[PDB]
């Protein structure tokens, strides 16, 4: 079970990047196992 | 252990992504479950982790301390399986929890993109992508998950 890493890039901000996605405001809960769920 | 963003692979399948900064490798716990990592010919051992935060660091303590300012657009430096690293800009939403608000990004990528860094305009890593919720239409919203340095 060989788990390994390989470099993929430099960490930089890219000027004039594509902007997408909305900005949802959600009520959520986080349990002790690190799982988020919606509060409905 | 040169600074940068890395794919986390198993042998190959990409199971996630992480950040090398200040000699410490940072990823989400669910990517590795704390298992040791090979880097070229060297072994990286876990140092710190927290299941509830879904984070783990290797070779030293968590180094990423920048925080979302609660106002500005951010960039996901997405490293999807089989695709080159790319930056996607977005205005975060909010996870409202009993313990406070967490910035959150409504960007949906394959599971193996877990651990991709989220950046502020100075290029600082304000958290990692990939612990989130599935909303009613089936799309995904990720917390901006950041540790404590
Ligand atoms: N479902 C999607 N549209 N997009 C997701 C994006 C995955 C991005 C990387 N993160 C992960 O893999 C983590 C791992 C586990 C970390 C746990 N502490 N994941 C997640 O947070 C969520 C957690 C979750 C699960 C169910 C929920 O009701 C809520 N509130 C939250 N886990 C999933 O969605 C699983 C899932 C659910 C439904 C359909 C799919 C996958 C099929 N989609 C894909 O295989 C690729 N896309 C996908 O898998």
């Amino acid at each position: 079970v060989d788990m390994y890493i390989e470099r993929a890039g430099d960490i930089t901000w890219e000027k004039d990047a594509e902007v997408t996605g909305n900005s949802p405001r959600l009520d959520v809960a986080l349990d002790e196992s690190g799982d988020f769920s919606l509060v409905e | 252990t040169t600074d940068g963003v890395y794919r986390v692979m198993t042998r190959s399948t990409q199971v996630g992504v992480g950040v090398m900064q200040e000699g410490v490798f940072h990823t989400m716990w669910h990517v590795t479950k704390g298992a040791a990592l090979r880097s070229g010919e060297g072994r990286l051992d876990p140092y710190w982790g927290d299941v509830k935060q879904d984070l783990v660091s290797y070779c030293g303590p968590w180094k990423l301390d920048a925080a979302w300012d609660g106002l500005s657009e951010v960039q996901l430096l997405a490293v999807p399986p089989g695709e080159r690293a790319k930056n996607i800009q977005t205005l975060p939403g909010i996870f409202k929890t009993k313990d406070g608000d967490i910035g959150a990004v409504a960007l949906d990528y394959p599971a193996g993109t877990s651990g991709s860094p989220i950046l502020d305009k100075c290029g600082r890593v304000i958290g990692l992508y990939g612990n989130g919720v599935v909303i009613k239409n089936g799309s995904y919203v990720s917390a901006i998950t950041q540790g404590k340095r």
